[PDB]
């Protein structure tokens, strides 16, 4: 006969289970003399209320934002994160158990839109074997042909979720060239725009690349041309980050790096073979700086 | 509207003081249907800072709760408590004059 | 007799990716005698080599005889001294071939 | 009578009158010749993750008056033979019973060859509840 | 019932929005990838709590959120994916 | 027409004309014409309420 | 019927190791099937074999990113599956060894993670 | 002087007829929660080395 | 061990440190501001109760300005120093619903604004797109085409707004799906419209948005809904636009001026968005305590006195809807 | 992303800590010393 | 009887082991849900918040979303995985199609 694990088998192994009925220790039933009336087999559903089931006829309770009668008032987060009908009791009155009467109505599930009927989509297998930094982890999982941009030349739709990274340096691997035009003379009043563009050129020269001098170029415009940056990608497409008043070199780097990620995604969708990111001497120097910071604090 | 103000205004009509023929021995008051108790206001942090206290016939049986706790249990008990105070302000001696309004 | 705190070992990131080229690298292979090891370390520190490395079960750099023979060659900052122990996870010959291919040495 | 005693003495009839006034709206439909039971919406949002990244489940149960009347009137079916013959277990088996002895490796002392199917002691101790999506024992 | 291997090992309580995918190859923890890469077991407990008041902003698609055109109609912004009040 | 445009326009105006940010059109573009401050939505976060010298 | 067959082939995963007929037959031999970054692919190939029953005696899903199956130098051990041959009723005991690593962990995990 | 219930008249308002800190609301309030062993209801701000 | 006080509904057997997390310090309901403080806060922030013919707080408590009032404000402040192309654009925007309801006499006002704009500032994308959208709502598709050709001739390259105005005019006049998709494809080819999807799918998305919007004389779309709140003062002055009370919907004119200054002096911060900033914005650690005015009421300021106003001659006739 | 969240939480904690230290150092003698140093600095 | 005595401290009651995982009502937004958070939308469920039919009710910083590719792709992949691998996603089948009333419930039936 087939054998299975049992309490006697576990005892012979050397482990005894806890006593359920016959034991001189507490049986953990706080409702035996506290909860009155009908009690449900779900354990501890009324302990946060104060171990009682009184005063249930109340409708409105004391509640913070997102609880109770907050639905009638506007809050930026909850107005998009909570349905105005899913507001329940707040505080210690959280509904761990709810019982109602009537015929239950189960609304139909939402339907995926902008999907033509009879379309066989491509399925992308996402696994942890693929590094998280690869755009394939951010690419769509159920990708249809009606979502692929063919005018750009893509074989697959573009990624819908972008990485959340504060970029402090530039990565010039997916960038054919960077031209930075500045004015030779220095403005009389403190020109934060000029300072930020000069800092951007400095960080682009110090960017992460085997030789960023081959891709970074500086130009002077005696025609009083406003300082500007022009990044030409590998496919020839050009991006011009608008340098407005108040923007810093870190902001310009963040913009350029986000657009570089988007451009590399477009390349990969078009079919372009891109060189991957890996460990290099720049990363070793950043490790030196990281160890310095760790030793400091 | 503020809870003590609402209680005072309601007690004025409930006890019959709003009538020119008011006689303290005669209990004749108008009925007042108070709605939207859940939307009554309380200025400042008084919802947390104003207590409701009462003791039982036992030693150590003294309850000190907050208006927040009273509202969480039953928001109408707050209005009933403040109306009771406004009534006992003038009719605390006898029991009929206390309870009938 | 003084109880000193061991100086922080030099980071091997310098051996891996150095911004400046190494002129002379020294590799001590199985120097058993602690006095001889300390004398060799002292001589290399004096001649100001770029990097000294100890491999193949050399005597401990912090042995008392090594310290007595070196006479302060461990507390200096000019010549870094490394210990490539295979039992800790360091590939000695991988590191050496990396140094060769990096600095174009003979 | 105390304050709360007097309050409840006055208001419990009023609460029942309010419940009657509420059921009046439900009886409005039955008088129109079209009887429709109360239609409560199903809650698709009863599985949550709290502040401490712990799984929480809200149990919402809806009572059907038609099923209630069917159970009041009709007779329950015959009890299952195994249900009424097999006894109720007196002990609760652990979800992850620690075994500590497996005859798989040739050398029993070799720890790096223990199969991964057997639960560890930390599992045996911490698995006092079904897995995160599961709700029934 | 009987002893089942499904109940032996606990799974992560990650939310749907914070999830990467529902694939069986991504059901496991996210740090397990780097743990396998480093060939070491990481037993770091209580990584982080959410917040005392965790509030978030609506995130738009990776391309839309940066290439939104300034298209307007009578008093409202118009996008193929969003509406909003304009002044 | 072109000369009047280039004569009435300003360098910062012509710089910020064709610019569009993550939140859509720039707040300067949206509320540059303010028919009274009672119409302006005041969408500045508390982290950005402060302003340097 | 198909649903029950599928669920039996699935519960083959939940089947226990102690009650597995691993030594049911006298003779046994060992073979090496190669090294795999993702041995789950080879396991799926074995599962979809025409000469083996779709309902195995025991199945173990090898997930290297699980806290209990992370390969270490003193690794967790061996993931074991047991398949039955249709025509000869022989047994195939598939063993994925997650403890064959001879590489020491990093001394400072923070630097390795930054790298 | 006590003239009302703790809801309307607070306990420290009894000494309002006295000058000084009793006419200000205290910094600490121990009335809510576990009752003090010595039954200290309120505590005013420290005036140097003295606290009321 | 106590001798009494065991009613767990009022005195639960829980620890003080356990009830501390449930003590509602940052309370939101029921209320802390009575109705008597609303007018005080209004007059303290400094806003004025204008007649309904000028402006009013609509259903969303947003101050909506009447199209007639906007046109009169334009006619008065045509030649002022602060008037701008954006002011002309907003005047046309406010005139849009009257143009839709009766394009016979309101296109005259739109053309007058166009004349003034060409006199003072000249040809511009803003004014041309405004007039194109006005003609689209007025059902003049040939005029819309003429305006697009005029832009192309003057050198103002048609923008995404221009092509969307083209599509809207086509849809409102009844031009075929092919007619609208022609303009969409032209915009895609030019580059004014950047689309990440299949072209037909993106055009369908744009068409769906335009169908959801509709028009002012339609019966289904958003613009077809004409239900205004019509209140001289917002019904909740402490309403929020964001997360904390410091991110209030109605603030003082000094804060408004500071924000309008920031809109010009820190326009570069509106381009970059960071999870760091979005998490720093969370008010969980921000101070939420009671101020003296939280107890005393808003500071009392005088209201705008209008005793110099003329006596009402039509005080019996009710002001109609704005449009 | 986790580093940004950690840094933002740390900055908010620092803000709350400064706000609480402003009240912790609100003692009578400490306030007198602070205002005396402020007067000496401004004069 | 009803007790009402001094009690015996030999029986060591342990209510600290009798508290479930604490959950706040404010933490029931779409960023804490284990499954795709659905909005009521009247008669049909939706993945987005309800858009007011009166455009005047729109708030200045409120974003009326009609299509979010992130939520769309996640919900689509979730539904398709649950449909294609029933035995693999069996525990997620309690989200929809709940156990009907009348049958014995482990946590409800007395």
């Amino acid at each position: 006969p087939p054998k299975h694990y049992s309490v006697e088998s576990l005892r012979t192994v050397g482990l005894l289970p806890a006593q359920l009925a016959l034991s001189r220790k507490p049986r953990l039933r706080p409702h035996v003399g506290n909860l009155k009336g009908l009690v449900y087999p779900l354990p501890y559903y009324a302990m946060w209320r104060g171990n009682h089931n009184k005063y249930t006829y109340n409708k409105s309770t004391v509640c913070l934002w997102g609880e109770g009668d907050t639905r009638s008032m506007y809050h930026q987060h909850y107005a998009h994160a909570k349905c105005p009908t899913d507001y329940g009791r707040g505080g210690r009155e959280f509904e761990y158990l709810t019982v109602k009467r009537g015929k239950m109505l189960q609304k139909p599930l939402p339907r995926v839109q902008y999907v033509a009927e009879g379309s066989k989509p491509v399925w992308l297998f996402k696994s942890w074997h693929t590094p998280l930094s690869s755009p394939s982890m951010w690419e769509r999982e159920v990708q249809y042909a009606e979502h692929t941009p063919e005018h750009i030349g893509a074989k697959r739709p573009l990624a819908v979720v972008a990485p959340r990274t504060m970029h402090r340096y530039l990565f010039l691997m997916h960038m054919e060239k960077v031209t930075i035009t500045v004015s030779p003379l220095l403005f009389g009043y403190g020109h934060t725009i000029q300072k930020a563009v000069l800092d951007f050129y400095r960080r682009a020269i110090s960017a992460r690349s085997p030789f960023p001098k081959d891709k970074v170029f500086l130009f002077y415009a005696i025609d009083h041309i406003t300082p500007r940056i022009e990044v030409t990608w590998l496919d020839g497409t050009s991006y011009v980050p608008p340098v407005l008043e108040g923007a810093s070199s870190q902001d310009l780097i963040q913009m350029v790096m986000e657009e570089a990620w988007l451009a590399a995604d477009r390349m990969a969708a078009e079919g372009r073979v891109l060189n991957p990111l890996a460990i290099d001497d720049y990363k070793w120097d950043q490790l030196v700086v990281f160890k310095k910071v760790r030793d400091k604090e | 509207e503020q809870l003590p103000r609402v209680a005072a205004v309601a007690a004025q009509y409930i006890t019959g003081q709003h009538r020119p023929d008011f006689t303290p021995g005669m209990i004749t008051g108008d009925h007042v249907v108070i709605v939207n108790i859940k939307d009554v206001v309380m200025v400042g942090d008084q919802w947390i800072r104003v207590p409701i206290t009462w003791q039982t016939a036992y030693p150590g049986g003294k309850y000190r709760i907050r208006l927040t706790d009273m509202y969480e249990r039953d928001p109408c008990m707050l209005m009933w408590w403040f109306l009771k105070d406004e009534v006992n302000r003038h009719f605390v001696r006898k029991l009929k004059t206390r309870i009938a309004p | 007799i003084g109880d000193f705190d061991i100086p922080k070992p030099p980071p091997k990131e310098s051996l891996i990716a150095n911004k400046q080229r190494f002129d002379r690298v020294l590799v001590l292979d199985n120097v058993d005698d602690p006095g001889l090891l300390g004398t060799v370390l002292r001589t290399a520190a004096g001649f100001h080599y770029d990097a000294v490395i100890a491999t193949n079960h050399c005597a401990d750099l912090y042995d008392h005889r090594v310290i007595r023979a070196a006479r302060g060659a461990h507390f200096q900052k000019a010549v870094p001294i490394y210990t490539l122990k295979e039992e800790d996870g360091d590939n000695v010959y991988g590191m050496l071939n990396h140094i060769l291919q990096r600095n174009d040495l003979s | 009578d105390s304050f709360k005693e007097h309050y409840h003495r006055v208001h419990l009839p009023r609460r029942l009158a309010l419940q009657r006034y509420a059921r009046q709206q439900s009886l409005r439909n039955a008088a129109k010749g079209n009887v429709k039971a109360e239609e409560v919406p199903y809650k698709y949002n009863r599985w949550w993750v709290n502040e401490e990244h712990e799984f929480v489940h809200q149990y919402a149960f809806v009572e059907d008056p038609e099923v209630t009347k069917a159970k009041r009137e009709t007779l329950p079916p015959v009890t299952r033979e195994n249900i009424w013959k097999e006894p109720q277990q007196t002990f609760f088996l652990p979800f992850a019973p620690y075994v500590r002895v497996v005859d798989y490796p040739k050398d029993p002392d070799a720890k790096f060859l223990k199969p991964v199917n057997i639960p560890r002691w930390k599992d045996y101790m911490q698995r006092t509840k079904p897995v995160i999506p599961r709700t029934w024992y | 019932l009987s002893v089942r291997t499904e109940d032996f090992f606990s799974k992560e309580a990650i939310s749907h929005a914070r999830r990467v995918s529902w694939a069986p190859h991504t059901t496991e923890k996210k740090q397990g990838a780097f743990a396998k890469l480093a060939r070491s077991n990481f037993g770091d407990p209580l990584p982080s709590s959410f917040a005392q008041e965790p509030y978030f902003e609506e995130e738009i698609e990776a391309h839309r959120k940066h290439h939104r055109p300034d298209v307007y109609i009578y008093k409202y912004n118009v996008s193929p994916t969003h509406f909003s009040l304009r002044e | 027409q072109r000369q009047i445009a280039e004569y009435t326009t300003d360098p910062p105006e012509r710089i910020m004309a064709g610019v569009t940010g993550e939140k859509g059109p720039l707040r300067a573009r949206v509320s540059g014409a303010r028919l009274g401050l009672q119409r302006t939505p005041a969408r500045i976060p508390w982290t950005m309420q402060g302003l340097h010298r | 019927e198909g649903d029950i067959l599928r669920y039996m082939a699935y519960d083959a995963r939940n089947a226990q190791f102690a009650f597995a007929p691993i030594r049911e037959f006298p003779n046994q031999q060992e073979f090496f099937l190669g090294e795999h970054d993702d041995p789950e692919k080879l396991m799926e190939h074995v599962d979809l074999c025409p000469l083996l029953f779709a309902i195995p005696h025991m199945r173990t899903v090898v997930d290297l990113h699980a806290e209990h199956m992370i390969p270490t130098i003193a690794g967790p051990g061996v993931a074991t599956s047991l398949y039955r041959c249709i025509y000869s009723k022989a047994l195939l005991f598939v063993q994925v060894h997650l403890s064959s690593e001879v590489k020491l962990p990093p001394q400072d995990p923070e630097a390795f993670k930054f790298m | 002087v006590q003239t009302g219930s703790p809801t309307h008249q607070r306990e420290y308002e009894r000494f309002h007829h006295l000058p000084g800190d009793v006419r200000t609301r205290p910094q600490f309030d121990f009335t809510f929660g576990e009752t003090r062993a010595d039954r200290v209801m309120f505590a005013w701000r420290k005036r140097g080395d003295l606290q009321l | 061990t106590r001798r009494g006080g065991k009613n767990l509904a009022w005195r639960p057997k829980m620890s003080e440190r356990t009830l501390e997390q449930f003590v509602p310090l940052h309370l939101a309901f029921p209320r802390r501001h009575p109705n008597s403080w609303q007018e005080r806060q209004f007059h303290l922030l400094g806003y004025v109760k204008w007649p309904k013919e000028i402006g009013f707080y609509n259903a969303g408590d947003n101050f909506e300005l009447t199209p007639q009032a906007a046109y009169r404000i334009y006619k008065q402040n045509c030649d002022e120093t602060f008037w701008t192309r954006l002011h002309n654009e907003k005047t046309i925007i406010h005139l849009l619903p009257l143009v839709e309801q009766d394009p016979g006499t309101n296109m005259v006002l739109v053309d007058d604004i166009f004349r003034h704009h060409l006199k003072r500032f000249g040809a511009d994308h803003y004014i041309y797109n405004a007039v194109m959208q006005a003609a689209a709502f007025a059902k003049d598709f040939p005029r819309c085409e003429q305006l697009l050709a005029e832009m192309r001739g003057l050198g103002l390259e048609p923008n995404a707004q221009s092509y969307v105005n083209m599509m809207l005019g086509a849809r409102l006049t009844g031009k075929p799906r092919d007619q609208a998709e022609a303009f969409f494809r032209e915009g895609i080819k030019t580059g004014a419209i950047s689309a990440v999807m299949r072209l037909d799918t993106e055009f369908q998305m744009w068409m769906n948005q335009l169908e959801r919007l509709g028009s002012f004389k339609a019966k289904v779309g958003y613009l077809s809904v004409n239900e205004e709140g019509a209140s001289p003062m917002p019904r909740d002055m402490w309403a929020l636009w964001g997360w904390h009370r410091t991110e209030a919907k109605f603030i003082s004119r000094k804060q408004m001026i500071s924000e309008q200054v920031q809109n010009r002096v820190r326009s570069g911060k509106e381009l970059v968005g960071t999870v760091y900033q979005k998490a720093r914005r969370q008010p969980w650690a921000k101070y939420n305590g009671m101020f003296p005015y939280d107890y005393n009421g808003p500071a009392r300021r005088p209201a705008a006195s209008f005793v110099d106003a003329p006596t009402p001659t039509h005080n019996a006739e009710v002001c109609g809807t704005a449009y | 992303e986790e580093e940004q969240v950690e840094k933002a939480r740390l900055d908010n904690e620092l803000m709350r800590w400064r706000r609480l230290q402003r009240a912790q150092g609100s003692d009578y003698d400490h306030w007198m010393e602070a205002e005396t140093r402020r007067i000496q600095e401004m004069a | 009887r009803s007790g009402s005595g001094p009690g015996d401290k030999r029986i060591r009651t342990d209510w600290y082991r009798c508290y479930p995982s604490l959950m706040r009502e404010k933490d029931r937004d779409m960023y804490h849900c284990y499954y795709p958070y659905l909005f009521d939308h009247g008669d049909k469920m939706s993945l987005y918040p309800k858009i007011p039919e009166n455009p005047r009710e729109w708030q200045p910083e409120q974003l009326q979303t009609t299509y979010d590719a992130i939520r769309e792709d996640k919900y689509d992949a979730f539904i398709r995985l649950r449909e294609k691998f029933p035995e693999l996603y069996q525990d997620t089948r309690a989200w929809d199609n709940p156990p009907p009333f009348g049958e014995f419930n482990m946590f409800y039936s007395v």
